[PDB]
């Protein structure tokens, strides 16, 4: 946060402060792979952020 | 009809002054017995015209 | 790329947003918007 | 409306100088300068 | 002595001292609190000052 935008703002919020910190990698060795991986699900609309 | 000739005179104009014209209410905000001073073009007073 | 440009409260505004508007309410200590301004106090009649 | 426009997706840069997504719908508007061109895709960081 | 001092206090006000704008109520509800305290912190010192 500090970045605001919408898919994060649609699912997963994090403080302001935000101690510690994040590592993001890519995974399409695995994760994209040929059959679809349409496990991965997300929240458009709860009534409010 | 375009580079006629009109009855005009060789132009002899004064140079007369006002002493006190230009003042046009810089900004619509309304202010009451202020002596706001501001920064905006004018029309000097005792200007040759 | 769009590029959107303007400024706030410099003239009268004629642009925006869905906000609704409320009756007003006269001698009441209240919150109060104007085309964006805000803050506390009351509103009152004024000759000037 | 900015709600809707900000609702939409596939912004490559989304930036507000002096502003907020949330507050754009909230205050009024003087008018607006909605700029309209298109560059290529390096290009995009060169604005602001 | 005293009033000079105490309307030359007054009108400090007037002066962003830097920041988006003089009124800290405009400031607001222009500006995220995650992305205004960046502002309005200029607003503190100078008129603490």
């Amino acid at each position: 946060p500090g970045q605001t935008g919408n898919i994060a703002d649609y699912n997963y919020k994090l403080p302001d402060d935000f101690t510690g910190c994040v590592i993001a990698w890519n995974s399409n060795n695995l994760d994209s792979k040929v059959g679809g991986n349409y496990n991965y699900l997300y929240r458009l609309f709860r009534k409010s952020n | 009809q375009c580079v006629n000739f009109t009855t005009r005179t060789q132009l002899p104009p004064a140079y007369t002054n006002s002493f006190t014209r230009g003042v046009y209410y810089p900004d619509k905000v309304f202010r009451s017995s202020v002596l706001h001073s501001t920064q905006d073009l004018f029309l000097p007073f005792f200007s040759n015209v | 790329v769009v590029v959107l440009s303007f400024e706030l409260l410099h003239a009268p505004a004629t642009v925006c947003g869905p906000k609704k508007s409320t009756n007003l309410v006269k001698n009441k200590c209240v919150n109060f918007n104007f085309n964006g301004l805000t803050g506390t106090g009351v509103l009152t009649e004024s000759n000037k | 409306d900015y709600s809707v426009l900000y609702n939409s997706a596939s912004f490559s840069t989304f930036k507000c100088y002096g502003v907020s997504p949330t507050k754009l719908n909230d205050l009024c508007f003087t008018n607006v300068y909605a700029d309209s061109f298109v560059i290529r895709g390096d290009e995009v960081r060169q604005i602001a | 002595q005293n009033a000079q001092a105490l309307n030359t206090l007054v009108k400090q006000l007037s002066s962003n001292f830097g920041a988006i704008s003089s009124v800290l109520n405009d400031i607001l509800s222009r500006l995220d609190p995650p992305e205004a305290e960046v502002q309005i912190d200029r607003l503190i010192t100078g008129r603490l000052q």
